[PDB]
RNA sequence: UUCACUGGGCCAGCAUCAGUUUUGGUGGCAGGAUAAAUCCAUAGGAAUGUAGCUUGCCUCGGUAAGUAUUAUAGCCUGUG
RNA sequence: AUGGUGAAACCAUCUAGUACUGGUUCCUGCCGAAGUUUCCCUCAGGAUAGCAGAAGCUCGUAUCAGUUUUAUUAAAAUGAAGAGCUUUUAGUGGGCCAUUUUUGGUAAGCAGAACUGGCGAUGCGGGAUGAACCGAACGUAGAGUUAAGGUGCCGGAAUACACGCUCAUCAGACCAAAAGGUGUUAGUUCAUCUAGACAGCCGGACGGUGGCCAUGGAAGUCGGAAUCCGCUAAGGAGUGUGUAACAACUCACCGGCCGAAUGAACUA
RNA sequence: CGUGGAGGUCAGUGACGAAGCCUAGACCGUAAGGUCGGGUCGAACGGCCUCUAGUGAGAUCUUGGUGGUAGUAGCAGCGAAACCACAGCCAAGGGACGGGCUUGGCAGAAUCAGCGGGG
RNA sequence: GCAGUCAAGCGGCGACAUUGCUCAUACCGAAGCAGAAUUCGGUAAGCGUCUACUGAU
RNA sequence: GGCAGCCGCGAAGCUACCAUCCGCUGGAUUAUGGCUGAACGCCUCUAAGUCAGAUCCAUGCUAGAACGCGGUGAUUUCUUUGCUCCACACAAUAUAGAUGGAUACGAAUAAGGCGUCCUUGUGGCGUCGCUGAACCAUAGCAGGCUAGCAACGGUGCACUUGGCGGAAAGGCCUUGGGUGCUUGCUGGCGAAUUGCAAUGUCAUUUUGCGUGGGGAUAAAUCAUUUGUAUACGACUUAGA
């Protein structure tokens, strides 16, 4: 329905993220992720953060270049997460996963543009509440990411003017409301009533 | 061997470029937080220790002292940064317009084939007030966070046959980043000196490439926490001089130094062996923090400096004083 | 020998048919405790006590404790 | 072996001699097993019985059946013309796994006698791959429903519904566990309860008596046997703290203020 | 189904082109194979009923020929041999064989010298 | 190991109790640890008696 | 010393615990000690919260993606005018796949949006959610040729004033007039034979040849030479 859609990854789970998004990429739907630092998943800090150690174990036993490595970024381990859900190393995974961008924060031109959530995927309507949860800003730094303070620094100036652009709508909103109010009654408007409009 | 170097392959470029600056002060004067300069040989010095507590307190000392040819550096821009998710980057660059011989060569391999078109429209972009040129500097000021100056070193008034000077970047401190690209507006094909950006008893760091050894030697390194206890202005007299002797010497040995020429422009002498050969380049930072330590706080008494010949065993400091040594002359 | 009809070959459209098969709408019937309910009655009952009244009572007459089976709400049980 | 060759073993025939490694050449259809029972004792080998074919004869069926029940083998139900007699004739002697009767046994496991099933000659779907697991016994095709498996992606199918259950610092989806855990959830058996259940504070917490003995001292509380008695509202020759010994605090035992369910052991 | 030859038969085909070979041309039969078109070619060959047999990918198979090895070793110019099913990256599952299977991660097109690490 | 009493319980069996012979380093918690030195317990397991690699295009 | 040898000093070169210099400073913390406080009217470092406190991450150093990225200067003529920017003239290459609009606050989810008020605050009042089944847009030959009415608004295009956006700004908004449509309203004509449908061809990225109008009009390698390099490659110097 929307050529480009693009979703805030912001209070969701990466497990439901990146299901809801790897099927829909497989579907031809294209998809932008933003905000992935801010992004959830279930658990505490510390089940979070010692799963994460372990699978970096793994890595290669003789030679890291050699083998994989490890993506500290919030996007990368996003990414990763999906990854795992597309047929990779195939024409129509490959295919796929090209139509998918992940950024942290919401870089432009995709701040002036609007952007959806998965209702089936917040942490708000599937976590039982009172339970503990680990976000990836913490667990990204944690693993060694070096940009979270930058995110945050100017993820402010990006919700700064944009209070300013919302209240320029705001008031403008106001003035059609007025204008459309003081219209209403009229004899189209009540015309318009009848069939439902 | 030490994993933390290995694998031992080749270094970038006979030039080394600074990784890492002094983190920030945004209540101190602007000022610069680097130099360059050229191994001048070694030397050798002799001083009384003031450290208290030690097993030589107020005893004299020898120690081999390296010292740095430093001429002075003349600025050609500026750059300016911005800070991004994926790293820093560089927002925009500007050029003096009046960029030296030297300058100009670095960007030609063929100096001599080419037509030497160096920068010409840009030249051209000074034929108003500057609104071209402002106005790219407006937006570093506006945008930029951290400023770094684009400098070379006066090649020409080195003894090396290059004449290509070399061209990197230093990076600036201090608060109020206006007041710190309007420092680098006034210097625009200004020169600064040694004596501006260091002090004596000053602790730094030397980073610069090893000597080659024809799997071996060409690497950078950066051998951290360097004394600096002279910063001589040799284009005066008397450099080579002290307090409690008071008699008129040059640092330079008679003959010069092996392999290099005579200094005729400002140096520094720096404790130990700053890592490289001679000839070769060397680029100064100041201990990338506020190092507090008594072997750093401690002043240095300078007594006499050796500045006798190499090239073989030496029996005097200069040639006047080979005059209580003829059948050749008369 | 000239077209000007049909036969002749490729892919399909529509109407109604016969076999297999999938998914909706709607109607008529036999059984249940001749469904059980609900509903309409009828005689009783208490309580997570309705109306009415009485013991302190600030919160302006407010409640929290009584008495009280329907009363200026209702409920359950027994039978038609 | 025969017949010759050269002197600081070879040549030609009997001989293509004598047998376990290897190979054994075009297509399609149908049928199609075995893997062991009888003595010569087994290592040796066939002859016979069977699995599968071919003709003839008799008979289509009271001819029977890997089927269900009396009786001491009639007969009643189901299924079928596929029933019977010779005559002769390729290949076949490995067995593995599981089930059961089961004897033997010491760290163990299990070994071993026999019976019945799967494989052994076998494709298909699931089991993420997998002898022997689950269903399903195959000509080439179109249409629809299913077996076992699954329905967040890879992966075709509901991020379906209902009821409960768990925070695990590699959970959970994969027998050394009898017991431990102030983890969680639902129950079983008993004790008390508006004569005031639990807990929290306050008071009482006594007389013989400093009970008898060791002895500088054990006054309840370093030690050895009794552990008696009167009133009490309930109080142990005293449960601990505590002193050189006293003293002092406390519980167990009741009482006063509070106000309803509480406590003890077990099962899952 | 196909091949060597034989009896009969088509008063068969054939220098105006029979055999054999090639065909990113076509047709027929589920198949052994058969037929047609084009190019080449130069003197014999085929349809059918029967007869006949020295009649149809591997055996460290025989003969003959041709590749990588290799323009390498070796003595500017000349110029081999051994060997060669195929490729020859990791953790785990692959029941007993992991080098091909499975779950994940890898891999430079191309080229090249040393420590020798293995051989 | 052999033999024997008793029993929380399991339903006649039986746990444990039961009788005979046969680190040198560093950081924490306890120790009559006055100090020094020291043992014990835990934590770090730190610290000691054709292809792998590498030069080059 | 012409020939083949040794001796005293002696560089350079090879070249060493056989000599000199250097080897850092912040967080999350475990164990552990505590504060607050239930589970259970006491208690408790723990269940909800929180401080101190070694292993991990950061600081720093080394290397720097044959197919990671940003900024800057130059970027070839009379090479038969080579190179490139712009308007269209025709062709080609293909479309991990337009067939109305990716319609912009933030924060909480045991609470928030919109309007109003004064007591400008964790304040009072009115009202919304329970989905986007929304909002905008949408009529005209794949959207024509013309006449009026009422507003002077809406909107496509080219000029033009001013402002904002550096994270990947490469876009987002406003003064001014110019020129078309305006289906806001009422009228005058054409649609055909694509024969009962065939996506019935209406966009996107790249390139060449052509004109017409603009702009600039150079470097690297090989060579000589050199050593701060060098096994061989390779790499670093200097020149009209």
């Amino acid at each position: 329905v929307e050529p480009v859609v693009v979703i805030d990854g912001k209070g969701h789970l990466v497990g439901r993220l990146a299901s809801v998004v790897a099927k829909q990429l497989l579907n031809g739907q294209k998809i932008v992720v933003v905000r992935a630092e801010e992004l959830n998943i279930s658990g505490e800090f510390f089940r979070n953060k010692l799963k994460y150690h372990d699978f970096l174990r793994k890595a290669t036993a003789f030679n890291k270049t050699r083998g994989p490595f490890h993506f500290r970024a919030p996007s990368r381990i996003f990414y990763k997460a999906l990854r795992g859900m597309v047929s990779h190393k195939t024409a129509r995974g490959k295919a796929a996963l090209e139509r998918l961008k992940v950024f942290e924060g919401i870089p432009p031109p995709y701040d002036k543009k609007k952007r959806v959530v998965v209702p089936q995927a917040l942490r708000v309507l599937r976590l039982k509440p009172g339970r503990k949860y680990t976000t990836l800003g913490k667990l990204s730094t944690s693993v060694g990411w070096k940009y979270e303070d930058v995110v945050a620094k100017l993820e402010a100036k990006r919700k700064v003017s944009s209070a300013e652009y919302y209240a320029k709508k705001r008031a403008f909103t106001k003035k059609v409301a007025s204008a459309n109010a003081t219209a209403a009654e009229s004899d189209v408007a009540k015309q318009l009533a009848a069939l439902g409009y | 061997g030490h994993l933390g170097f290995l694998p031992r392959k080749r270094a970038a470029s006979i030039r080394a470029r600074v990784k890492a600056f002094p983190k920030d002060d945004r209540s101190k004067p602007v000022a610069l937080t680097s130099f360059l300069g050229y191994k001048a040989g070694m030397t050798t010095i002799v001083r009384d220790l003031d450290r208290p507590g030690s097993k030589f307190h107020k005893r004299e000392v020898v120690e081999a002292v390296t010292v740095v040819d430093t001429p002075p550096v003349v600025v050609v821009g500026v750059v300016g940064y911005v800070e991004t998710p994926r790293g820093l980057r560089s927002l925009t660059t500007v050029w003096a317009e009046h960029l030296s011989d030297e300058v100009k060569r670095r960007f030609y391999k063929n100096w001599y084939k080419s037509k030497k078109k160096a920068f010409t429209k840009y030249s051209a972009k000074y034929a108003q007030d500057g609104a071209g040129i402002e106005r790219e500097l407006a937006r570093i000021k506006k945008y930029a966070s951290v400023v770094r100056v684009l400098v070379h070193t006066q090649i020409r008034k080195t003894p090396l046959a290059q004449k290509k000077a070399h061209l990197a970047e230093i990076q600036l401190n201090g608060g109020s980043i206006s007041e710190k690209v309007d420092w680098a507006r006034e210097h625009f094909e200004k020169t600064v000196a040694v004596d501006s950006v260091f002090e004596q008893n000053e602790m730094i760091d030397a980073i610069a490439v090893t000597k080659g050894h024809g799997q071996r030697g060409y690497h950078s390194r950066t051998s951290i926490n360097h004394k600096i206890y002279r910063v001589g202005k040799g284009d005066d007299e008397a450099n080579g001089a002290t307090s409690f002797d008071r008699t008129k010497k040059t640092i330079t040995p008679m003959g010069g130094f092996v392999h290099y020429g005579e200094i005729k422009n400002d140096f520094i002498m720096v404790k130990g062996c700053i890592p490289g050969n001679r000839k070769r380049i060397v680029t100064l930072r100041k201990s990338l923090y506020t190092n507090t330590s008594r072997k750093a706080l401690e002043e240095v008494s300078l007594k006499w400096i050796d500045t006798a010949s190499k090239f073989g065993k030496g029996r005097f400091q200069t040639p006047a004083e080979k005059h209580a040594f003829l059948k050749k002359d008369l």
